[PDB]
């Protein structure tokens, strides 16, 4: 079957390639799970053929590349591929991802929720999709049909990352779902619930899986809210010093949380290098002025973190 | 007080800037004053890399507990335009990092990154020069810091061309120095951003995608080890063939990977099968003189070299490809040539015999000949008989880039024609932009830029290689002047670039001047004398010739003025340069002192003044021969050719009154006693008044005086502060 797809990207579109398709509608799964085991180099091709052999001015061909587009997301993260075909699949995906339809295009991001409530991915490789995915919904600011209606692109772009917000995170992939968010503009009020969330998630982690977390929210900051970013930061971290100056009191820790402190503090210090306002947004946060809050502002922590500061020539005075 | 005093003489040691990083970083008082003292001396030619080095290769021991106010000179060095300074900022950061600890290593890497990110055009250039040096210095060091590099790659959307070719080639040159074959940090997100980039609409993050890619691949590329590359460049391919301009881009990104690198003949020769195939199928058509279609002008087939048979097959398909493209890849020619070109040349050890009927080849294109009768009939024809003259003259530009290494003499006949061909073309071009005014966007892209007239037309221009100036190695007639001058014109643009573009940066500049020294000077010291020889003995003779003579004393002027010849290493190729300028006579002994090259030189180029057709072609006389005293009686000799410019007869604008002041300005400079050559000036400066308000030794008017009073009154001050 092969070949006679590789005469229909060679005469003309249409008639050709999309009399072929409407012939099969069988199964695309058992095809793509082994023509990609043979030789990879087979499948790349593969889809360019089908996908364009299916446009979007025809919705016999869009809700083709529907079904299609959900057979290469499960493969990619189910058996193990060679990742140089993996990222084949993908690359093609977000390549004609383009102009998917506005009622298409919610059903893609929404399977991706569905497939965020519970599963194993092993890749978030499916989730390269959702940046741009999102920022094609953007694009378009009238009403799609689907459900009641009366949504534009954004909107359905602004429910659809409410919805990523509600849902639990798996504690393996948080790390690429939050750096889904960063390939993706936002409001205001959708980077404070992306950055919360994460936030959110942090007492819930093993120490050491924080200190990669934290720059991968301060990447996020850096289009995004910054003051958040540093308050919840700072106050996990605050919080966290509370428990083990208690049972100095009442070596084992040590080792572990001033080590990672060390770990974050590095990063958002070169975070404030590269980026000044989360700098200036750092200093106006920790502003002492009114007396009752130089008590409750600074802390061991955040003093650490200030003196790290020292190091970058800018805020060495502010900071003394 | 004692550094500054002996900055009176240059050549003062060492020990001087260890001891100026001393005294820098003792208090804050003294560090204000160090480092304006720093610059100056920077600005006054000294305190160069060669002092530095000693400096630092004895003293890095004392120097170890310097280094954060070291590294804070490098910043407040880094923050000046005049590169000279950062680069001496940026030497600091270097030999920071050659010996010291490792605490010190993470913040150099951390600094540099951050000029990288946050910096301005020269401080990133600069800085991504340093940190590619860095991986040659200490590699293992170097990714140890890596995860701050990476860093840079969230700043990407910001970078240029050059840059992001930079950048790419850093990050891989580590991923693949940890280990071969496997993936780690580096090289998995490198591969994460370049896929979500090759994925958007918007060309300027393709751009980033294609570059980035096409980098990785290229150095990748030193069966697992193909098979990653191929899809890597298949992946960029099928992303790019979409839009014309971002398939001619990945064919150049290409065009560079092959020339550069080198790689397996076996990978070569794999890439290789599509490149000839997919070449002859867009492109290339045969001799029928009628080609298929309406187009509303004589289209024929024009300008092969006719050597080849008349009846025969092979013709460039332009016009109907281009005009299909209007109304509803033809833009992609060129780019697809170097490919090509390159593709066989490195498969056949540079024989491009298979090609070699591309260089014979006709286009299908209208007369684009003259507009001159055609005149006034114009909006969708002047536009595209402007690009047609463009294209084509791109086309020719690339063919003479193929070529001009070729043995054969026919083959290098075959080149010389098309630089004729170049040279009336770009003539034919001009006439279209003085005509079609800024209505006229191109339809194709240079160097990148950012998202055309006379000014800019120079800049959409393709890039000849250095190889091309072989063709300089012939003499002149009654190659001649034109295509000289077209040359010479496009050599001097480059030694302005490197000496005081993309290929031409993209390697070394030592190799840029060792070629520059063969290829011009036993070459011109015989096109120089047909010159004088001409100037001894119309209407664009001289005006062409007398231009090339400045093309020339440009060109040998900007070779000895390199500020690179100061190191030891390069005094052999000085001695080369020196003594290639030492034959009006023979070479009695091989190893000549320095001294006597210099005057056996200076004297050999003396004599060309009385040639020189107009006021500027002595001011770059003058210019050249000072520059080669400065590599060591001449003082006094450069005045009489100074009296002289000002002196002679000779055939409104600044120019000439900015020359003047040049001149002036090293006549009084290098004479004897000023008084002498000031009372001439004040005797026979009278003369304008009293006789019709010209004068004996000329050039003194109401706006010629003010020019020399002020380098009258100027040297006398030196020399009156002097004493």
């Amino acid at each position: 079957m092969d070949l006679k797809i590789l005469s229909l990207a060679t005469d003309k579109t249409t008639d050709k390639l999309q009399e072929f398709l409407q012939t099969l509608k069988d199964d695309d799964l058992a095809s793509l799970l082994q023509n990609q085991a043979v030789k990879g180099r087979a499948v790349g091709t593969l889809l360019r053929a089908v996908l364009k052999g299916s446009p979007c001015s025809e919705e016999d061909g869009a809700l083709r590349r529907y079904k299609i587009y959900s057979c290469c997301i499960q493969l990619v993260e189910s058996g193990d591929l060679q990742q140089d075909v993996a990222s084949e699949i993908i690359g093609l995906l977000m390549l004609e991802v383009h102009h998917f339809p506005g009622p298409l295009l919610v059903d893609l991001a929404s399977d991706f929720v569905g497939a965020v409530r519970e599963d194993r991915l092993v890749n978030g490789k499916s989730l390269e999709l959702l940046p741009i995915i999102l920022t094609a919904l953007a694009t378009k600011k009238e009403v799609l049909a689907c459900g009641k209606g009366d949504l534009n692109g954004e909107e359905y772009k602004r429910q659809l990352i409410d919805t990523l917000c509600s849902v639990r995170w798996p504690q393996r992939y948080m790390i690429q779902l939050t750096s889904v968010f960063k390939d993706v503009c936002l409001t205001p009020e959708e980077m404070n619930l992306v950055v919360a969330k994460v936030l959110t998630m942090f007492s819930k982690l093993n120490l050491q899986e924080i200190p990669p977390l934290v720059y991968q929210l301060l990447v996020l900051s850096s289009k995004g809210s910054r003051r958040s970013v540093l308050d919840g930061i700072i106050a996990f971290f605050r919080e966290l010093d509370k428990q083990h100056r208690e049972e100095q009191s009442s070596t084992a820790p040590a080792d572990e949380l001033y080590h990672v402190e060390g770990t974050v503090i590095l990063h958002i210090v070169f975070a404030i290098k590269l980026d000044c306002e989360l700098g200036r947004e750092l200093l106006k946060h920790l502003k002492a002025g009114q007396q009752g809050d130089p008590s409750k502002c600074l802390c061991p922590f955040s003093i650490a973190l200030l003196l790290s500061l020292t190091r970058i020539q800018r805020f060495e005075e502010q900071v003394f | 007080k004692a550094i500054e005093r002996i900055e009176s003489a240059a050549e003062h040691k060492s020990l001087d800037v260890v001891m100026l990083l001393i005294i820098y970083s003792t208090s804050t008082q003294t560090k204000k004053g160090v480092e304006k003292l720093l610059r100056n001396k920077i600005q006054s030619d000294c305190i160069q890399e060669q002092l530095l080095d000693s400096a630092f290769s004895t003293h890095y021991l004392v120097l170890k507990d310097i280094c954060p106010s070291i590294l804070l000179l490098a910043q407040t060095l880094f923050h000046s335009q005049d590169q000279r300074i950062i680069l001496f900022g940026s030497l600091l950061y270097k030999y920071a990092f050659k010996f010291f600890d490792t605490y010190c290593q993470q913040e150099v890497v951390g600094a540099l990154v951050t000029h990288v990110c946050s910096g301005t055009e020269a401080e990133v250039d600069t800085a991504l020069d340093v940190l590619l040096e860095l991986i040659v210095l200490n590699a293992s060091a170097m990714r140890l810091n890596a995860a701050f590099v990476k860093g840079i790659l969230d700043y990407l959307e910001n970078m240029s061309p050059q840059q992001i070719r930079k950048i790419f080639c850093i990050l891989s040159t580590l991923a693949f120095s940890q280990q071969p074959g496997t993936s780690n940090h580096i090289q998995d997100d490198m591969h994460l951003v370049i896929r979500k980039q090759l994925s958007s609409t918007v060309f300027k993050y393709k751009l980033i995608g294609i570059i980035g890619a096409v980098t990785m691949a290229g150095i990748m590329a030193e069966s697992e080890q193909r098979t990653q590359v191929t899809s890597l460049l298949q992946l960029v391919h099928s992303c790019t063939e979409h839009s014309p301009w971002a398939s001619s881009l990945y064919y150049d990104e290409f065009a560079n990977l092959i020339q550069e690198r080198k790689l397996a003949p076996k990978t070569l020769e794999w890439v290789g099968q599509t490149i000839f195939n997919d070449f002859q199928d867009a492109f290339v058509v045969d001799f029928c003189a009628a080609p298929e279609g309406d187009f509303p002008f004589p289209v024929k087939a024009l300008y092969g070299l006719e050597e080849y048979s008349t009846q025969d097959g092979i013709v460039i398909n332009l016009l109907p490809l281009f005009y299909q493209e209007c109304a509803k890849s033809s833009l992609c020619l060129a780019s697809h040539f170097r490919l090509l070109r390159l593709c066989v040349a490195r498969q056949h050890d540079g024989n491009l015999d298979e090609i070699d009927g591309l260089l014979d080849c006709p286009l299908f294109l209208p007369d684009l000949e003259p507009g001159e009768k055609l005149e006034s009939m114009s909006a969708k024809d002047r536009s595209l008989m402007c690009s047609l003259t463009f294209l084509t003259f791109n086309w020719f530009r690339e063919v003479v880039n193929a070529f001009c290494q070729q043995t054969s003499p026919e083959m290098k006949g075959k080149v010389l024609s098309r630089l004729k061909d170049l040279v009336e073309l770009q003539g034919i071009l001009e006439k279209y932009l003085a005509v079609i005014p800024d209505y006229v966007p191109p339809f194709a892209s240079v160097d990148l830029d950012t998202l055309v007239s006379l000014q800019n037309y120079r800049a959409f221009f393709r890039e000849l290689d250095i190889e091309v100036f072989s063709i300089l190695h012939s003499g002149l007639v009654t190659l001649g002047p034109a295509e000289l001058l077209f040359l010479l014109e496009d050599l001097s643009q480059k030694l302005e670039n490197m000496l005081t573009f993309s290929h031409l940066h993209q390697r070394s500049v030592q190799d840029i001047v060792h070629c520059v020294v063969q290829l011009l000077t036993p070459m011109c010291n015989h096109l120089e004398n047909i010159h004088n020889f001409f100037q001894c003995l119309t209407a664009q003779e001289q005006h062409t010739m007398a231009c090339c003579y400045q093309k020339l004393l440009q060109v040998l002027h900007a070779l000895f003025a390199w500020k690179g010849f100061t190191h030891q290493s390069k005094h052999r190729l000085l001695h080369s340069a020196l003594e290639v300028l030492s034959n009006r006579l023979k070479q009695m002994e091989q190893d000549q002192p320095l001294e006597e090259l210099v005057s056996q030189s200076f004297s050999y180029l003396q004599n060309f003044h009385h040639s020189v057709p107009s006021f500027q072609c002595g001011l770059y006389l003058l210019r050249l021969l000072m520059a080669l005293l400065e590599k060591s009686q001449k003082k006094e000799k450069l005045a009489s050719l100074a009296k002289q410019l000002l002196c002679r007869a000779w055939p409104k604008n600044p120019t000439f009154n900015d020359h003047l002041h040049d001149v002036l300005y090293i006549y009084l400079e290098h004479t004897d006693n000023v008084l002498k050559a000031i009372e001439e000036i004040t005797g026979v400066g009278v003369p304008e008044l009293v006789s019709a308000p010209s004068s004996t030794f000329p050039t003194l008017t109401r706006h010629t005086f003010v020019i020399f009073f002020r380098v009258m009154m100027a040297e006398l001050e030196k020399t009156v502060k002097g004493l």
